[PDB]
């Protein structure tokens, strides 16, 4: 992963 | 008057991309998440690979410490967290609960209770004894990119895509305050200040801003940095000088002037953007991760  | 950051270590070890980066509150070591599932422990001085800790079925976007420097918590997309005793390096409780990835978390000050945000725009609490979800906000219309406790652990902010940023109540679960003032930005992270009376939120308009939420307003805000994509950590400097510290989407680590709000320095030689920052507790020493076109962390230290 999401957040990557 | 200004810092000079030097590049001291940089480690690789991480298969995938790298998602966080924080350091322990003992000053001793580096914790690191990424898209391969794991989770890569660093001496903080030494620069040196600790151990790998693993047991997630998928990437893990973020992890926090907590208090007592015994314990790791790891918010992945595999829908759940994980509670690590560090020093054996195994998982204690597996926290289930929600609907989607679970993309932030945050141990309480007190480091009995767990904050949780996830793309199903829930805030969820958690008792790290039991390990039971204790209570659920539907905190946002919109996936949250952040959660933290203030000073004392009363309250938990959260931020979210929608643009908003709710402040909540530990114990009752009832939205407090909540900051939007014009714009409508999407809001990618948020932590209470140390003093705790500021609030800091980035924003994917490329902005960095300090609010005062007593009083429900924007103070100052930092520029410069490429944010538009990726939902980026920004951090407090309190050691040497008293600074923002941020990634960015051009590959440049960014410190502003907290007062005068321009920037004081900027480091490179990392080769792809900037997801995560991390200030030393104790020392002065930036640590920060970059995505897959570099794969490393590398380490900063100043004598200011």
């Amino acid at each position: 992963x999401x957040r990557x | 008057v200004k810092p000079n950051y030097a590049l001291k270590f940089t480690l690789a070890g991480h298969t995938k991309a790298v998602s966080s980066v924080k350091f322990s509150p003992n000053g001793e070591w580096l914790a690191s998440s990424s898209a391969d599932k794991l989770i890569k422990i660093w001496g903080a001085y030494d620069g040196k690979f600790e151990k790998t800790i693993s047991g997630h079925k998928l990437g893990i976007s973020d992890v926090a410490w907590s208090s007592d420097s015994n314990l790791l918590v790891s918010a992945s997309d595999d829908k759940t967290l994980k509670i690590w005793d560090v020093s054996s390096g195994k998982c204690l409780k597996t926290l289930k609960g929600h609907s989607n990835y679970v993309f932030c978390c945050n141990f309480n000050p007190q480091s009995n209770l767990i904050v949780s945000g996830s793309f199903d725009e829930s805030v969820r609490i958690w008792d790290v004894k039991t390990g039971k979800c204790l209570k659920t906000l539907p905190a946002h219309s919109d996936p949250v990119s952040a959660v933290h406790f203030n000073r004392d652990g009363s309250l938990i902010v959260s931020s979210s895509y929608d643009g908003l940023c709710r402040i909540w109540d530990t114990a009752s679960g009832q939205c407090l305050k909540t900051l939007i003032d014009d714009d409508n930005p999407p809001v990618s992270f948020v932590k209470f200040s140390p003093n705790g009376k500021y609030i800091l939120a980035a924003t994917l308009d490329n902005t960095l801003k300090l609010w005062d939420y007593s009083k429900g307003k924007c103070l100052k805000t930092y520029t410069g940095h490429k944010n538009e994509k990726y939902c980026i950590f920004a951090n407090f400097s309190v050691t040497g000088g008293k600074w923002i510290v941020s990634g960015s989407e051009d590959n440049l680590v960014y410190i502003w002037n907290l007062q005068t709000k321009e920037i004081v320095q900027k480091l490179q030689g990392h080769t792809d953007v900037v997801i995560s920052t991390a200030c030393h507790p104790t020392e002065n020493i930036i640590a920060s991760a970059a995505l897959e076109n570099d794969k490393t962390i590398k380490l900063w230290k100043s004598d200011c």
